[PDB]
RNA sequence: GAGGUAGUAGGUUGUAUAG
RNA sequence: CUAUACAACCUACUACCUCUCU
């Protein structure tokens, strides 16, 4: 909008508030409300002067001792501040307990503080203010004459307390302008203060630009034959209507009659259409009969007059047919506004529908003048239409017809015109109507739409009463003549330049100093509330008989410059000004201030952020899918583990051998048992498995598998004795693997070649067998066996052969017993269940359409079963598939999954109709033993998660090694891992009556015996006269309207600076032309050196709020610049030799939830990404201390940012080390010694399909052939599943995440942090030191040392430098008075402080201008949001509830909001230290903090400001954010005072927090909309809102349909639905 | 018959021997469309026929490797009360331009019966209400009302009732006077 | 063991809405 | 980033059909 402001337009209220401060004070403003503003805020200043002085303050008041309830003043200085505030009841009698010397403001009767000053029970010395409310009053007046005139007057002005009157406005006296003046002069006398008057009407009328008062006159009017027949008609009906009889139409003959005398015919019609649309509805509308007569002979007088003047013009023969009968009258108007032709003109008026029929006027002469196109121009949704249109109306003329509403708090962009149609007969509405034309020049216009004599003279008691409001105030504003001179004076000066070599750079000089300063003052953080401006003082000084003026400027509290710009001297007001501002600006640019996204980090990596080179061009191809989110997926091979890999046994080398040891812990559920089976132990196997490989496998962690037998222990243990294979043995073993994992397994699928000699996944895997003798070891007879026993056919036996042998039950007594009759390519193989003696061949058959089972054998083969008198085999099926990780009963919550029915586990345990019987002489036993088949189906699953905990620890070796965390390769065998568990357990009114006050009392006079026409009044009313008609103010009514638009350099330097000589800089400067600043700050230095002695003294209110820094030494420095037990946050633990975090957690934080496991990444993955935002914010807080909050979260969105996790991700290659399926033995899953080529995916996608014709064979080796060879052989004829696997982007950032968190778990947050710095984001100093004498040493952060043997060891957190800002001579001692009253607050928090300055730069909002010695909040906000996020994320994560993610995230997301910190703040009195001086957030944390008083301080954040059955309806909650920001500040301020500690701030914290989170955490509340919504999903609705008529509020409506309406209130649209569906939730209860 | 081809399969082969085994080759990882392809790998001992399909469900991709390994064997108001009048005075015909061709000053027109001609004229009737008390001025006063479709009162006043009525029907003559002339 | 219908439990990807 | 609804897909279960085994 570009408010290219004159000086700096401080805060009005504020303003007068630093006049109360200096003087004493008779406060001329109307609004009450903002009088207790500047009333409490008064006492609270002066508080710490009471206080360090003994004194005491007393507040003098009317209505007080009246009415039983306390007044309003009371329980503001109850509620907010800390004062001990004392209420007089009415005829209260004094209790004992109670008195006036222990508490700090008495509100107190004027007769009642007589009595205390009669009976010495107070004392006029010990009080230190007196604050009178309405001492316009003449009868206060009165009651407080005894109290003037007997103890303050007689009182030395040593004695006498500081005295304030909040009095109405002194164009609302109530006297004539005589004797408005007569009562002015005995008023100051009499309560021994001045007028400081301040307003908005003032503020523009000094401190803006003036409006030059144009004033048409209207003249009256006769009528033409038309109008003669309208005239004789109306008089007609009226004196026929006089007679009328009834043994409200005259308020349609009194204004019909004047806009037909005031406008003509046209617009009589055209108000003939309002009164005609009025009473064809009130015609209809009444009961009784003659007045319907009444009222439709009125109508149909109407009917006549429009039939008239549509009979005159339309029929009879347009801008000369508008102009002959309708008066010209807005035609100097309209040229006001065409000499204008940036404007942003305004008209007002009283009345609504005037407003918006001038809105309609203004547009059809915009739309209809082609000169004129460039003016631009119950039941609550009739409000919500009328409130959208008038909004569109404003925005549509704004980018403003008015009314009453526009004149205060009302901000617009700076006018050229405003608009007075309607003649003022109050000066209060008049100028805050003319309050708005800024532009510079700018006009204002009267229209007056003798008797002018008699306004002339009520415009001369205006001017006159405006003359005594800008005399008697605060400073004043210099004329401009002193502008005039400095834009003559500015034109031939040069602008500074920041490069002077660069002539085309910023140009500053005089002429755009101010604007400048002006513009940085706004573009501060700041919000609705903050007004952000410079205070500026200044200075007369006399040098050689001339007057100059010294300008000390005082920048915001928010900018890093926290010292007095102080000018140096100029011959008048205007360019001191321009000066200091011009040295404000140059003292900026000296600390680079000039001016989120436009600041860029000091240290180099954190603005390099290298891109990946095509992984860039991925980045600019926004077409694609953004990395770092999940929408776009990379395809990473799976890493085959480090130890896997070229670790195959060779003939004549010794080698590891390893048995996979299992060990069933927990027994299969009898509900889980469906068939009731021998539970088998797999440590009773005489046969195992055993693992071959020549490179050692480091320490692991012994997991849970679950395979029917139910929860079986894995681990891998060494044996002694190494193993060297001959040439045979390794025939023999690669001969076992092949049948193992072909045919006993059937993991061997097509593509897919057994080569023993490979690089990669090469090792070998043994039968070994339990010594006869004791322990384990290779069986060399078994392998025998399996060379004997190869891929040998199922052959089936002859009759003769099962008539030779007998049945021996140990051959088919735990064995594999596969029937050779069926399924010969592929046979079936079936366990040993049970063997029954009882049944046989010719036992019963349970089907119908077979007798016994020698006849079914007999009919559907037709093979005689030999012997009958066998026993039979109840058999059953052997494991399909492999995968055993995941319980096969249980929830990922540990829920139990339903079991079977009792009845479908008994009858199917005895009948044979299921079950599976069979006959010995059919089958052949398979070689492989059955204890041997369980643990030999078990592997797979076994090698999947040794490979996934050995990839986990080639993470840990990776970071150990390039960074020094823990031991490198552990290789010490007394150490174990944790176990791998997946965790599965198997005032509105009151503003009413100040507008009253404005609109009708205004009175109260005290006496005129004196003399009040002293002649001077005369003599002013007669000037006032004569200068209004002779300078144009008076426009007559026959003149229209006016819209009108050298020396020497020495000579100037002896014009400019008159306390130098001719001669002397004529030497001085020599080549020299002008005199650049730092010429002017020499030449001063030399006057000054020239003259030792210099005076100043107080010009204006330049404020006594400072000091120190520009007052209280006043000696000559004036011219230039001279570990809690119970869970930890903070938990450290060593670094030096600890092994660090286990590769079991480093897996869980690898494998994602995608891969259906019963570890997750994402309860870590919550923890790392908080931790990540914690420790950027505090090292990017304690970095750029200057540097305010917007920047550095700016570079922390820069940080966390999951795109550039994704690129340390990809960078580290995490792709490649994670799970992204659900492990499956038979396709995602390469056993031991295979290859799957990569290619032919590519001719997989049809291409070689006419037929198969190759059936693999004849691609008998694809990696073993060349690329081209691949290509070639692919060409004869999107990702592999078997070694790779697609995981998207943002998981990656998950995992770097999560990986964060697992560091952070088990080795501290110095651990995290040290990772940080691992993964690529740097968050600690680099102490880039030459070499450590012992290299093969690393201290825990040393990287390896480069080329030229340099450590780059990483530093702690530094200490951050305190902002007591050292510019004052006793900014300690001025903090210790600004904080006064903070004791209490710190018992009412809990934790004292060691630097009070975090205190205060905790509570200090932005506004406070009094405050030198901190900054704001903003900074203290930003680091406690994370550490406030940090805390709160670790105290749910170790919840042994155990949340999901979403669980976790919810419960975050509502413990971390800002309704919940300001509400925390509340209960705890964070409200009542809260040092502002903003108004609008007064009262919004005012009324917030007595609703919530008024619910008595229970943590409510929802029923405070709803119910239907309260009328509550008025003025409902504010929600206040800046107590939010105060309660995120002051966590980050208990942090900072920690030495950045935070066991510390949440055990501060706890007393502040905990019953919120067991409440929120303990039932599961939902959403308080959505708890509506499950309650019933298609009926409660919410509909558009209202705003009432108080202007700050909304009503918003639920309906429940057959439950009620249910109505609500918030000054938000969120609150307003959410407590409305709350309250249906309470009604619903 | 018609249920699954896979099943249906099974079943024909296992009757005559040799058990085939089905296998996934190629879960398929579009964005929405993540399809399967799966293989069946009918006696790779001796010949073997290993047949591919693909469809968006596993019973879709199965049922398409067993088709295929098949098939490759064998105001406004005031306005509004202004046009209608106009039509009704369209209706009423010659009365109106007599109306405005004589002088409604003269009392020798006798202005009820006029007014009584221009309803029968018109299709409508007219009121004449004088109501019984007297004024300040002790004088009477009369209302006549125009039996159409708006409200319609034309007023007068007089010092007998019959002069009242009597100019409450020359003020319905000025009425109808007064819209009739273009 | 295979094919099919329901529930129950975990999740992956979209579409819409509100903060 | 949080909440709700719908569609697909996956596998852990449970009860039951269509066959087979028995
Ligand atoms: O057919 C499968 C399953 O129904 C059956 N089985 C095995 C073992 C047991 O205790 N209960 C049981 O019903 O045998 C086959 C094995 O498959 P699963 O390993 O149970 O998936």
């Amino acid at each position: 909008n570009l408010h290219t402001t004159v000086f700096t337009p401080r805060d009005f209220q504020v303003e007068l508030l630093a006049t109360a401060y200096e003087r004493n004070t008779i406060i001329c403003l109307g609004h009450r409300s903002s009088k207790e503003f500047i009333a409490l805020k008064l006492l609270q200043e002066l508080s710490r002067r009471a206080r360090r002085h003994g004194r005491v303050s007393v507040y003098l008041s009317c209505e007080v001792g009246t009415s039983t309830e306390p007044c309003s003043i009371y329980t503001m200085l109850t509620h907010l501040t800390d004062l001990r505030v004392w209420q007089e009841q009415p005829d209260m009698q004094i209790p004992f307990d109670h008195c006036w010397t222990d508490y700090h403001v008495s509100i107190l009767r004027p007769e009642g503080f007589l009595y205390l000053l009669e009976t010495r029970e107070l004392l006029l010395s010990r009080v230190e203010l007196i604050v009178l409310e309405d001492c316009h009053d003449s009868a206060v007046y009165q009651r407080i004459r005894p109290l003037f005139e007997n103890h303050i007057m007689p009182a030395p002005p040593a004695d006498r307390p500081r005295i304030l009157g909040l009095a109405g406005p002194l164009h609302s006296a109530g006297c004539e302008l005589q004797q408005l003046s007569a009562m002015l002069a005995t008023l100051e006398q009499s309560v021994l203060c001045q007028i400081e008057s301040a307003s908005d009407i003032v503020t523009v009328l000094r401190y803006c630009s003036r409006p030059h008062e144009y004033i048409v006159q209207c003249a009256p009017f006769e009528m033409d034959e038309l109008s003669l027949v309208l005239a004789d008609v109306l008089n007609t009906h009226k004196s026929f209507l006089l007679d009328h009889r009834y043994d409200d139409p005259l308020n349609v003959i009194n204004s019909l009659l004047v806009v037909l005398h005031e406008m003509g015919p046209w617009c009589t019609q055209r108000a003939a259409h309002h009164f005609y649309q009025c009473n064809e509805k009130l015609k209809v509308k009444t009961p009784h009969e003659r007045h319907y007569l009444l009222y439709c002979l009125v109508s149909t007088a109407l009917i006549q007059l429009y039939s008239l003047c549509e009979h005159a013009f339309h029929r009879h023969l347009s801008r000369q047919t508008i102009e002959r009968y309708s008066s010209p009258k807005v035609r100097r108007l309209l040229q006001t506004l065409r000499c204008f032709k940036t404007l942003c003109a305004l008209i007002y008026c009283n009345q609504n529908h005037t407003a918006r029929v001038l809105f309609e006027l203004l547009a059809e002469i915009s739309r209809r003048d082609p000169d004129l196109k460039f003016l631009r121009c119950t039941e609550p949704k009739e409000a919500e239409l009328e409130h959208r249109r008038q909004e569109e109306v404003l925005k549509r003329f704004r980018m403003l017809i008015g009314t009453s509403v526009l004149e205060e708090g009302i901000d617009v962009p700076k006018c050229n015109l405003v608009v007075r149609w309607d003649p003022p007969t109050t000066y209060r509405s008049y100028v805050q109507c003319k309050g708005r034309a800024r532009a510079a020049p700018a006009y204002h216009v009267i229209l007056v739409a003798s008797t002018t004599k008699d306004l002339v003279h009520q415009m001369a008691q205006y001017r006159e009463i405006e003359q005594m409001l800008l005399s008697k105030c605060a400073n004043t504003e210099p004329p401009e003549q002193e502008q005039c001179e400095a834009e003559r004076f500015s034109a031939c000066l040069a602008a500074y330049r920041p490069k002077p070599h660069l002539l085309t750079g910023a140009s500053v000089d005089l002429g755009s100093a101010i604007a400048l300063v002006n513009k940085y003052c706004a573009r501060l953080p700041s919000d609705t509330f903050t007004k952000l401006t410079a205070l500026w003082r200044c200075t007369r000084n006399e040098r050689a008989g001339v007057t100059l003026f010294q300008y000390t400027l005082r920048l915001p509290i928010n900018s890093p410059l926290k010292h007095d710009i102080v000018g140096l001297p100029m011959p008048t007001q205007t360019l001191a000004r321009r000066l200091a501002a011009l040295q404000a600006c140059v003292e900026l640019h000296r600390i680079g201030e000039l001016d989120k996204e436009g600041f860029r980090a000091l240290e180099p990596d954190w603005e390099c952020f290298e891109l990946e080179p095509e992984d860039e061009q991925i980045v600019q191809l926004s077409d694609e899918p953004r990395p770092g989110t999940t929408k776009r997926r990379q395809y990473y091979y799976k890493r085959i583990a480090s130890e896997f890999c070229d670790c195959r046994p060779v003939a004549g080398a010794p080698c590891y051998l390893y048995f996979i040891q299992l060990t069933l812990q927990c027994p299969i559920p009898e509900e889980q048992n469906t068939r009731g089976r021998k539970i088998y132990p797999p440590e009773d196997a005489q046969q195992g498995f055993g693992i071959l490989t020549t490179k050692r496998i480091p320490k692991l962690s012994a997991f849970s598998i679950f395979t029917r037998s139910g929860e079986v222990k894995v681990s891998l243990e060494l044996a002694k004795e190494r193993v060297i294979l001959t040439s045979e043995q390794i025939v023999c073993i690669n001969g076992f693997l092949n049948y193992t994992f072909t045919n006993v397994l059937r993991l061997q699928k097509f593509l897919m070649l057994f080569d023993p000699d490979s690089t990669e996944n090469c090792v070998f895997i043994v039968p070994t067998v339990k010594a006869p003798a004791g322990g384990k070891h290779i069986d060399w007879q078994f392998l025998e066996l399996i060379q004997a026993n190869g891929n040998t056919m199922p052959r089936a036996v002859p009759d003769e052969e099962r008539q030779a042998q007998p049945f021996d039950p140990q051959r088919f007594q735990d064995a594999v017993v596969m029937p050779w009759y069926r399924n010969q390519d592929q046979p079936q193989y079936f366990y040993v269940a049970e063997i029954c003696p009882h049944l046989s061949p010719l036992s019963c058959f349970p089907g119908d359409n077979y007798r016994t089972f020698k006849h079914y054998y007999l009919v559907k083969y037709g093979l005689t079963i030999q012997n009958t008198s066998q026993p039979l085999l109840d058999v059953d099926h052997t494991s399909a598939r492999l995968n055993f990780l995941t319980p096969r009963y249980v929830n990922r919550k540990g829920v139990a999954l339903p079991t079977s029915s009792e009845e479908t586990k008994r009858a199917k345990r005895e009948n044979l109709e299921q079950k599976q019987i069979l006959v010995p002489e059919l089958c052949t036993v398979h070689p492989f033993p059955a204890s041997l088949w369980r643990t030999a189906v078990c592997l797979p699953c076994i090698l999947y998660r040794i490979n996934g905990l050995l990839l986990a620890d080639d993470i840990r070796k990776q970071v150990s090694a390039d960074l020094g965390l823990g031991r490198q390769q552990i290789e010490d065998e007394d150490f174990e891992w944790p176990m791998l568990d997946f965790g599965w357990s198997l005032a509105n009114e009151r503003q009413y009556q100040q507008t009253k006050n404005l609109l009708i009392g205004f009175n109260f006079k005290h006496e005129d015996q004196k003399e009040p026409a002293t002649i001077r009044y005369e003599e002013s009313i007669a000037k006032l006269k004569t200068e209004i008609e002779s300078g144009g103010m008076l426009v007559p009514h026959d003149q229209q309207l006016v819209l009108k638009r050298k020396v020497s350099m020495m000579e100037l330097l002896k014009q400019l600076l008159p306390y130098v000589n001719e001669d002397v800089l004529a030497k001085k400067l020599g080549d020299r032309r002008e005199l650049l600043l730092s010429d002017l700050v020499e030449l001063n230095a030399d006057w000054v050196a020239r003259h030792e002695q210099e005076t100043y003294n107080v010009m204006g209110c330049g404020d006594s709020f400072d000091n120190y820094n520009d007052h209280h030494r006043l000696n000559l420095d004036e011219k230039q610049l001279k570990l809690p037990a119970g869970f930890s946050f903070d938990r450290q633990p060593d670094l030096v030799g600890h092994p660090g975090p286990s590769p079991s957690i480093i897996l869980q934080a690898l494998t994602m939830s995608n891969a259906n496991d019963g570890i997750n990444l994402e309860r870590l993955e919550t923890i790392g990404d908080s931790f990540l935002k914690y420790a950027i914010t505090t090292y990017l807080y304690i970095t750029y201390e200057n540097v305010h909050e917007g920047k550095l979260s700016h570079l922390r969105s820069k940080q966390v940012a999951n795109l550039n996790l994704y690129r340390l991700g990809r960078r580290k290659r995490l792709g490649e080390y994670m799970i992204a399926t659900k492990f499956e033995p038979h396709d995602n899953w390469l056993p031991p010694c295979y290859y799957v080529p990569k290619e032919l995916e590519k001719a997989l996608i049809e291409a070689k399909i006419p037929t198969h014709h190759w059936k693999l064979a004849d691609l008998l080796d694809i990696k073993n052939l060349s690329s081209v060879q691949i290509c070639e052989m692919v060409r004869e004829k999107p990702y592999n599943l078997v070694s790779q696997h697609s995981i998207p982007d943002k998981s990656i950032a998950d995992c770097v995440e999560a990986l964060i968190g697992a560091y952070l778990i088990e080795c501290g947050p110095r651990g995290a942090l040290l990772f940080m710095a691992w993964l690529g984001v740097r968050v600690l100093p680099i102490t880039r030191q030459l070499d450590g004498g012992n290299q093969e040493q690393r201290i825990p952060g040393s990287t390896k040392p480069n080329a030229e043997n340099v450590v780059t060891v990483y530093g702690a957190w530094p200490t951050p430098r305190s902002p007591l800002l050292h510019f004052a001579p006793n900014a300690t001692e001025e903090l210790d008075q600004l904080l006064s009253g903070f004791e209490e607050f710190e018992e009412s928090l809990g934790y004292k402080f060691r630097d009070r300055s975090y205190l205060l730069q905790a509570m200090t909002h932005a506004s406070y201008t009094p405050n030198r010695l901190t900054d704001c909040y903003q900074r203290l906000e930003f680091l406690g949001d994370a550490v406030l996020d940090y805390l709160i994320t670790r105290h749910l994560y170790e919840d042994p509830r155990q949340h999901s993610p979403g669980a976790l995230t919810d419960l975050r997301s509502a413990l971390v909001n800002n309704t919940i910190f300001a509400s925390l703040a509340v209960r705890h009195g964070f409200h009542k230290f809260f040092r502002h001086l903003s108004p609008g957030l007064n009262d919004v944390i005012d009324r917030f903090v007595r609703i919530q008083q008024e619910n008595g301080h229970c943590i409510s954040e929802e029923y405070y400001l709803l119910s239907e059955e309260e009328c509550d309806d008025a003025e409902d909650v504010e929600v206040p954010k800046a107590l939010g920001d105060v309660f995120e500040s002051i966590a980050g301020a208990i942090f900072l005072d920690s030495n950045m500690s935070l066991d510390v701030v949440w055990h501060v914290y706890s007393n502040m927090m905990s019953p919120e989170i067991e409440q929120f955490s303990n039932s599961v509340p939902k959403s308080p909309i959505r708890e509506l919504l499950e309650l019933e999903p298609e009926t409660a609705k919410f509909g558009k809102p209202e705003k009432l008529a108080d202007g700050r509020r909304v009503r918003v409506t639920v309906d429940v349909f057959c439950k009620g309406t249910f109505r609500g209130i918030g000054r938000n649209y969120r609150i307003a639905k959410c407590t409305a569906a709350k309250c249906a939730l309470r009604q619903l209860k | 018959a018609m249920k699954t081809p896979v099943s249906i399969l099974q079943e024909l082969l296992s009757r005559r021997g040799i058990t085939p085994g089905y296998e996934l080759v190629q879960i398929e990882g579009a964005i929405h469309e993540p399809t399967f392809r799966f293989r069946v790998s009918f006696k790779d001992k001796d010949t073997p026929f290993t047949a591919m399909g693909a469809g968006r469900s596993k019973k879709e991709a199965k049922h398409a490797a067993a088709r295929a390994l098949i098939d490759k064997l064998i105001t406004q108001h005031s306005n509004k009360v202004s046009q209608f009048h106009k039509t009704l005075k369209n209706a009423t015909g010659k009365k109106l331009l007599k109306l405005q061709k004589t002088c409604l000053k003269n009392n020798k027109i006798d202005y009820i019966k006029l007014l009584g001609e221009i309803a029968t004229e018109n299709q409508f009737e007219v009121t004449y209400v004088d109501i019984e008390e007297k004024t300040f001025s002790g004088q009477f006063q009369c209302l006549v009302q125009l039996s159409t479709l708006p409200v319609g009162v034309c007023h007068g006043s007089g010092p007998t009732a019959a002069d009242a009525q009597r100019h409450a029907a020359q003020n319905a003559l000025e009425y109808l006077k007064i819209m009739t002339k273009k």
